[PDB]
């Protein structure tokens, strides 16, 4: 459509411990986004004081997905079609500590978009 | 007339160090009549969220070609969201402009390469300015790199003035160079 | 369109410390085509005059409400002489103008509190710029205080540098930061 | 309306010290909306190539008349290239004009003198900016001198920071102060 | 704009008596800002030159400023913000002898008085 | 705009000799500002390039600025300010091997001419 954007920019989703979390960040572009893609997926996790600290990054082609010591190894990206238009994430094996607020920021310039998914993890 | 280039508010992990995107550096060059006004900060990610006094000094080379154009090759690069601000918002503008060569550093002025090695304090806020919490970056303008026409370069450096583990949240930055002719 | 707000040449004693005037600022905010330049001294008075090595330091906050016009409840405020430079003289317009909040910083790049801490020297002309006669001020831009929408601090630091007993004369200081939009 | 006066890229040996051309100065004087950015750069040569740490302290002024023209009276003075940068090209214009008074630190905010006292570093990208490397450089804006109406003082101080003998190649350098009326 | 009745003024006073330091102002339509009144001191005692005596700003008048004149130093005026910014020094010494100055701003009104003493 | 007449060229001369460096330069109009005149030499022996040995300034010479050529530098003609800036180098020995810039400027106007010994 007109500009980039994100499909439901929030939304809550409840898993119990141990099932995955399916988190989508669906954007369109515009014509006029002629920019770098530039995805970010960031966490404010509910258990301590830090506030957006970076899961996972798509940047030039390449995945870099080593920032958050937790989640090693448990996110990652769910369609080999991400440049089309889907930043959507898994979170594997979800623990208690995965409670918080998860963040996709999107970026191809001059679009900016963003969605922020309040996660919560029963027993 | 003006013009500033930038990488945009809330800046991607955009500096990458030995291949990995580690630092997140907020840029802004900003064009009046005559000089640019080099106005930038830096914070760190992943392995450079802290760093120490034995953290060893690097550099973060902006590689620009003949017309203003940011290269892909540099440690801050064509990769991640840069260009030009336009007056009245926040939006960054990838389309080039033949106005984007006014940033450059003068090739004429600067046909050896310049410095200014400033303080740099490290997440002042927190700690109230401790003395000990500042290293330095030095901004170097157009050292020679691959076979890029521009070059600026911020260098951080005497990470063993820190008295301990700090925070890589760094103080605004300015420095000030004479702008290329259109 | 540029624009500057200031005190005016020859400050009045605009600086309060605990309900007593007690320090003469100038300050002077310029902004041209994007950034802003923090133009700004200080000469203290009564019993700031001269300052001691175990005094200890301080925060002078301006306070600007979300149209850029300064509020009067910081350090630093409406009750003394404050507002707009035409070009062409040296007098203080105190009519508000919508263009006054381009001084202000930029709220979306500055979302969280930024700093800048610089040496602050101290009576230099008079002390030959002796190495021990500096201090430290650190500009804070944006940290949160009461209402206010954007704030501008001058904070003083580090007078235990001192050697001794010095006029409280600060260097001209100045700082940058992007400006808001329109 | 924005003016810029200097030295030109390549600047020649204009700076005296005790009657005899030593210091090769560039000096930038450039005036936006309200403020004057002072960009400035040194380099010694002959006695002066390479400064050791027992280097006795020295001034270059430079001695203006009421209208902004250069005297021939000061350290850095008239019979060297100096004049007005067009914007678009690297010339100096020599050709005096009512605007170059704009370049001046205003006389009624600098009725008396001020100062700032920066960090200088020196052979900074050769000896990777170490801390032992800087020296101090003071501007001291209208320091009254002959029958000059303004001035303008780059004071180098602090020579005994200096670790060992340094080739005097200082940093690029800036301040700032307010612009007189026209 | 803003001005005061006799910008410049000398006055002689014996130990002992109060002197009357005049500084009556007027103000124009277009002086919107706050009311900024101080009264410095050139001393022919020391080299220094102009320092604070008392000061009136925010409808507040602050007075501590310089030891030699504590408590003997007042605004003789019971509206000041009318345009009478006069002051007296009472109980003179010989150590008063300076030239007193009066700045008033009320942006972008700004004026000022000299008086020697 | 300001020129210098053959901007490049080779002479030669073994030990001993005078070499007369030419650097003789047409102004214009336009060209108001100071004639600021400089020799510099880049030498084949070593690492360092671009040296001052000689420069004219506000209508006076100054010439001891490297130490290996000192006393062997001196400017020929007695009327520079008419357009004849070369100089005379004696009793050349082989250290002296390099090229010899001379940079002319009046403001505007700016001109250089490079000449390998
Ligand atoms: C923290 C770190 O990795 N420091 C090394 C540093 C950085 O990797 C680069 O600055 C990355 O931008 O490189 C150091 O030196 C250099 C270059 O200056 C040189 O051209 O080549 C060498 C290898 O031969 C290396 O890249 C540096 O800049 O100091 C060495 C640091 O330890
Ligand atoms: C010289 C002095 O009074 N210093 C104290 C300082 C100043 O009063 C104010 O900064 C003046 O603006 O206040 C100090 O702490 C604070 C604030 O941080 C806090 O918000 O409120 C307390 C009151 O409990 C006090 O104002 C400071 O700035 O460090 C303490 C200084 O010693
Ligand atoms: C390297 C040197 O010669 N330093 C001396 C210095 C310089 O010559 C000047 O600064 C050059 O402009 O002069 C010093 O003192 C001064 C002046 O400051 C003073 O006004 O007059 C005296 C003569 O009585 C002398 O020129 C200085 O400024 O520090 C002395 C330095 O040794």
């Amino acid at each position: 459509a007109r500009s980039l954007s994100i499909t439901t920019p929030e939304e809550m989703i409840e898993k119990a411990k141990g099932e995955t979390a399916y988190l989508p960040c669906k954007f369109t572009l515009s014509p006029e986004d002629q920019g770098p893609l530039d995805i970010e997926w960031l966490i404010s996790p509910a258990d301590n004081q830090k506030v957006d600290q970076v899961i996972i990054l798509y940047s030039g082609d390449k995945i870099y997905d080593d920032y958050y010591p937790d989640l090693k190894g448990r996110v990652h990206f769910t369609s080999n079609d991400l440049k089309s238009g889907d930043a959507s994430i898994n979170v594997t094996n979800l623990q208690l500590s995965d409670i918080g607020t998860y963040q996709c920021k999107v970026k191809k310039a001059p679009g900016v978009a963003n969605k922020k998914i309040h996660l919560v993890v029963l027993v | 007339a003006p013009i500033t280039l930038w990488t945009g508010p809330g800046p991607s992990i955009n500096g990458f160090i030995n291949d990995t995107p580690v630092i997140r550096c907020f840029i802004c060059l900003t064009r009046d009549s005559n000089l640019v006004t080099v106005n930038a900060s830096f914070v760190g990610e992943g392995g450079y969220r802290i760093v120490s006094p034995t953290q060893s000094q690097f550099s973060l080379i902006m590689e620009f070609d003949q017309f203003g154009q940011l290269m892909s090759t540099g440690n801050i690069n064509s990769t991640t969201t840069w260009g030009e601000k336009p007056w009245g918002n926040n939006t960054v503008q990838p389309r080039p402009s033949h106005t984007w060569k006014l940033c450059m550093p003068n090739r004429e002025v600067y046909s050896t390469p310049a410095a200014t090695i400033s303080r740099c304090g490290l997440d002042s806020i927190a700690v109230d300015g401790a003395p000990s919490r500042s290293i330095d970056c030095m901004l170097i303008i157009n050292k020679p790199k691959g076979v890029a026409t521009y070059t600026l370069t911020f260098r951080f450096l005497n990470f063993n003035r820190l008295s301990g583990g700090t925070l890589f949240k760094t103080d605004v930055l300015t420095f000030t160079y004479v702008g290329e002719n259109q």
